[PDB]
């Protein structure tokens, strides 16, 4: 039930996931466990939000900054620290606006991308028409 | 176990008398039934590794009779509903139907009980939007006047049109009655909403939809709308991106569905137009710089 | 009989795993495929036999006309005991195998075993009956399957088809009960037949 | 020979219909154009050397005495034509696709 | 048996030969010939080295009825290996003109001999098209759910060719032509381009009339095909997009380079 959560892309907010698996997994030892062990447990938080952000870059191309804070359940100052940390690490591409406009995750849209995608598309078309053609031959025999 | 030993011995002589006959068939059937014993006595652990091994040897075969693979799927089907896994059963049930023996030894009772489990799986399901297709097959197709298969089939058809109102009435009564539905409430509740979303999206082939279209059709608040848009995208039913700043969903891909008759004509109309374009373009360009074409 | 190429049709229908001929009907037939090859050889050693199956949806050419005992035997080992008899396919294919031969001087004979009732369409049979006459082919039926309860569709046809000539097409009806099929074939004409000329 | 035999030998490319509408992925075209221009800058310097001379008595004597071979003239002419035709096909293909298909 | 069939290259001799065999048995008037195809395989690249005729009788009435002498194939073959171990029985050629479901019965018999899935080489002898009249098909057996349980089917694989050096000098020695399938110089490639357009136009026409027959002569609706046409329309380029602007800019660079190359050449001629 723990692994299968984090693999699916349906985001999930920290306060609750905490709760949920606390009386279950904190019982067991290594990583989680007793008193010393709690200063390793902590990291799980950090994991949750860099998974959420990661999902959001893919689906949201445009999102307002105030909204992104609401989702992450964090004050404005922490949210912005973390976005910065993710781009350094290269996990996501980000453009932030501090007067509280927009944070855009969209791909920087270059010349190359438009053309190369178009190039591909066209071969795929040609490939389709051919395939259709083999199968009309077949249907004569059937019929 | 007495029959299992019996057959192994017999085949040794008998292979040579026939001079050719695959007798490894009998064995597989015996093996299949033993796993079935175990499920009835609720020893899911023993039965499991015996299903595993069966699937591997069978599929290494390049040729298989219907009987053998049918028996093996039966064993699986039973295991999945006992466990109360809706997702798995739906996968099995389909297969079982495809490979289904032309034998009419298969009782009406057996058919009726399976028909029932398949419809309950598909409420609860993870990817079924193929409800109409399912109904078109003998297993459900004939068994409609019966009371168990009334309100049941009514639900499937409520999903197709995405009516929210008919849905609500059925579900309130029936959520008590069938206890599977009680524990799987989240799924079922999401399911009507989703099926409406796929319907709205397919008809409007334009590349953008406001949030306002979704809000009204599914009658939900806007908070819930963008999450519902996340779900479709996770299923792979849909692909695209979400603009929160303008409150848009830009759909960039539609997933093929059942091609109705009207659509056969539609395809044809565009293809003629695109015939002509190639045709016009080649003829003029031959004429231009006619002189050189070595 | 003299210098003869033979297509033998060995049939292994669902009725051939029976046991009318003790111990097992299949094993009584195995011996008969072997014996037919030998009888024909003993007649005139320049005779040849090739082999096709009645078993399955369709025939399979196991062996063409040959003098090697070995080819008939490997072919014989190949069977399916849930095969099924279709009279018409077997006839047609046999005529084709006859068109090509090691020595084309050799006469044209079909020997076919019948080990199940025959219910093929009549229309098919009528037309085949007179095809055979074009290309001048004779046929001997070792019959023991059909008679058990079903009237003979082939007899009349063969009879009409035959001319004064050394070749003589025949309907041979052999007692179907326990007596051993092979033993009875040796004790009835099959190479003790007389010419019609 | 027969003209049935001849025709069979002659056709040797079933992927003709595809390949001429096929255009090369575009990252490779940009790369190439820069290479070609820039490379010709260097063979132009060598061109300049060549025509410092062009004075020795007898064209052939120039080629032996000061090793006139390693001829810049020939490399610039070759290169220019090679790049030229490539660009003719490129502009044609892309432009044809765009209108035919849409 | 093997998946190793991912390209088929065919010697110019194979194509040539099959065509000759068709008239040296005198099978005509819509009568098939089947012959054995000998050569290398057991590899991604199939290299059909040679071919030989097989006695064949075709009967139009029943397509359940056919003659192929089994024992002949096998004798003839084994002598061929001693000359060259390169040749193995790798399948059989079919004279076309079209794929059949009656090709499948023939297929099963040859599959006993083979250690790979037989290659089914359709050399069409009506010699149609500007491309080769040769389609390549390998019998795949795949588990598929569409009401059917397991399908066996013939899947297109592309056609290409390859030629040995000696054989290649021989081909040019016959031709007085300098060839135009070459994709050679600037002249030739413009020619081929015009051929490529005329080619496309025909294929699309054939699609149009298939749809017609389904809505007027009631061929049963085959869903699979329409599914694909649906995508063809979904991934269609569109005008008014800033995509178009980019291509236009790109075009500007390419004229800039042509302009400079042409001027360089004005110098060269002046010189």
């Amino acid at each position: 039930s723990l692994v299968k959560l984090f693999t699916t892309n349906e985001l999930m907010r920290w306060p609750i996931v905490q709760k949920t698996y606390e009386p279950v997994l904190n019982e067991d030892d290594l990583a989680f466990g007793g008193e010393a062990n709690k200063h390793h447990w902590e990291d799980l938080q950090k994991r949750v939000i860099e998974h959420n952000l990661r999902v959001i870059s893919e689906y949201y191309s445009r999102i307002t900054l105030l909204r992104l804070n609401e989702l992450l359940d964090l004050t404005e100052s922490q949210t912005e620290t973390y976005i910065s940390d993710l781009v350094n690490q290269g996990i996501i591409y980000a453009k932030v606006n501090r007067p509280a406009k927009i944070v855009n995750f969209e791909k920087p849209k270059n010349s190359s991308q438009l053309l190369n995608e178009w190039s591909h598309n066209v071969d795929e078309l040609l490939e389709h028409i051919e395939t259709i053609g083999h199968l009309i031959t077949k249907e004569e025999i059937m019929h | 176990d007495d029959l299992k030993a019996q057959f192994q011995e017999l085949d040794s002589k008998k292979q040579r008398n026939n001079g050719s006959k695959d007798h490894g068939d009998g064995i597989l059937l015996i093996d299949s039934e033993i796993a079935r014993t175990y499920l009835l006595k609720n020893d899911l652990v023993k039965a499991r590794d015996l299903l595993d091994d069966l699937e591997k040897t069978l599929d290494k075969k390049d040729s298989i009779p219907l009987r053998i693979t049918n028996s093996f799927y039966s064993t699986n089907s039973q295991y999945f509903k006992f466990k109360n896994d809706f997702n798995s059963f739906y996968y099995t049930s389909l297969l079982y139907l495809s490979t289904l023996e032309p034998s009419t030894s298969i009782t009406l009772a057996e058919r009726q009980q399976l028909a029932y489990d398949l419809s309950i799986s598909a409420l609860l399901g993870d990817k079924i939007y193929n409800f109409g297709e399912l109904l078109h097959h003998p297993i459900m197709e004939t068994i409609v006047n019966d009371s168990n298969y009334d309100w049941l089939f009514q639900l499937l058809n409520a999903l197709t049109v995405g009516d929210f109102d008919k849905f609500d009435s059925l579900i309130k009564v029936q959520i008590s009655k069938i206890p599977i539905l009680a524990q799987h409430e989240s799924f079922l509740r999401q399911k009507i909403c989703l099926m409406t979303l796929i319907e709205t999206v397919f008809v409007k082939n334009i590349r953008m939809l406001s949030f306002e279209d979704i809000s009204k059709a599914t009658h939900l608040p806007k908070d819930n709308v963008e999450h519902l848009v996340m779900r479709a995208i996770s299923l792979g039913l849909l692909k695209g991106s979400i603009d929160q700043v303008n409150e848009l969903v830009t759909i960039s891909w539609v997933q093929p569905r059942i091609i109705s008759g009207d659509q056969i004509t539609k395809m044809k109309d565009r293809l003629v137009e695109w015939n002509d374009q190639v045709e016009k373009l080649g003829k003029k360009m031959e004429a231009r710089g006619q002189s050189i074409w070595v | 009989m003299v210098l003869e190429a033979t297509v033998l049709v060995i049939d292994n229908s669902e009725y051939s795993r029976n046991g009318d001929f003790p111990r097992t009907r299949f094993e009584a037939q195995i011996d008969s495929v072997e014996f037919i090859f030998q009888a024909k050889r003993n007649s005139n050693p320049e005779n040849t036999v090739g082999l096709i199956s009645g078993a399955g949806a369709n025939p399979r050419v196991l062996s063409t006309f040959t003098a090697e005992f070995g080819k008939i035997l490997a072919g014989l080992h190949d069977t399916q005991i849930e095969g099924k008899l279709h009279m018409a396919t077997a006839l047609q294919i046999a005529q084709l195998t006859l068109k090509h031969r090691q020595n084309k001087v050799q006469h044209q004979r079909i020997v076919a075993f019948v080990c199940s009732p025959i219910s093929d369409s009549r229309d098919e049979l009528i037309r085949l009956a007179k095809t055979l006459k074009k290309n001048n082919v004779a046929v001997d039926i070792i019959n023991f399957g059909e008679i058990e309860q079903n009237t003979e569709l082939l007899d009349e046809f063969i009879a009409a088809v035959n001319n004064p000539q050394e070749e003589t097409s025949h309907l041979l009806t052999v007692t179907p009960g326990p007596r051993l099929l092979y033993e009875n074939i040796a004790s009835s004409p099959i190479i003790l037949e007389e010419g019609s000329s | 020979k027969t003209a049935k035999e001849t025709k069979m030998l002659m056709n040797l490319h079933k992927e003709q219909w595809q390949s001429g509408l096929k255009m090369y992925d575009y990252e490779e075209k940009e790369e190439s154009n820069l290479a070609a221009t820039k490379s010709m800058v260097k063979i132009a310097e060598q061109y300049s050397k060549r025509i410092e001379e062009e004075k020795e008595l007898t064209e052939e004597e120039l080629k032996t005495r000061y090793v006139g071979r390693q001829d810049p003239k020939k490399h610039l002419s070759e290169t220019a034509d090679e790049t030229l035709e490539n660009n003719i096909v490129s502009v044609l293909t892309a432009g044809v696709n765009s209108v035919a298909i849409k | 048996m093997s998946l190793q069939h991912e390209k088929v290259t065919i010697a110019p001799l194979v194509l040539l030969s099959a065509l000759d065999h068709y008239e040296r048995t005198q099978t005509k008037e819509n009568k098939r010939c089947v012959g054995v195809i000998l050569g290398d395989a057991n590899s991604s690249t199939i290299r059909v080295t040679n071919s030989f005729a097989l006695p064949f009788e075709e009967d139009e009435k029943n397509s359940d009825v056919w003659f192929l002498d089994h024992n002949y194939i096998e004798n003839m073959n084994e002598m061929c290996k001693k000359i060259n171990a390169k040749e193995k029985l790798i399948g059989w050629y079919h004279s076309g003109p079209k794929l059949r479901a009656s090709d499948l019965k023939i297929n099963e018999l040859f599959k006993k001999y083979t250690q790979n899935n037989p290659l089914l080489l359709i050399v069409d002898v009506k010699q149609q098209g500007v491309g080769l009249p040769t389609d390549a098909y390998v019998a795949i057996e795949q588990v598929k759910d569409d009401g059917t349980s397991t399908e066996k089917t013939f899947l297109h694989l592309p056609c290409t060719i390859e030629a040995e050096e000696a054989e290649e000098i021989g081909v040019e020695h016959l031709l007085r032509d300098v060839r135009d399938q070459a994709a050679g110089g600037l002249s030739i490639r413009l020619t081929n381009q015009l051929k490529s357009l005329k080619g496309l136009q025909s294929k699309l026409k054939d699609v149009v009339e298939y749809l017609d027959k389904v809505i007027n002569k009631e061929l049963p609706i085959n869903h699979t095909i329409l599914g694909k046409l649906q995508d063809v329309f979904n991934l269609l380029p569109n005008l008014g997009t800033p995509d178009d602007d980019e291509i236009d800019v790109e075009n500007h660079d390419r004229i800039n380079i042509s302009n400079n190359l042409q001027k360089a050449l004005t110098v060269k001629t002046n010189d």
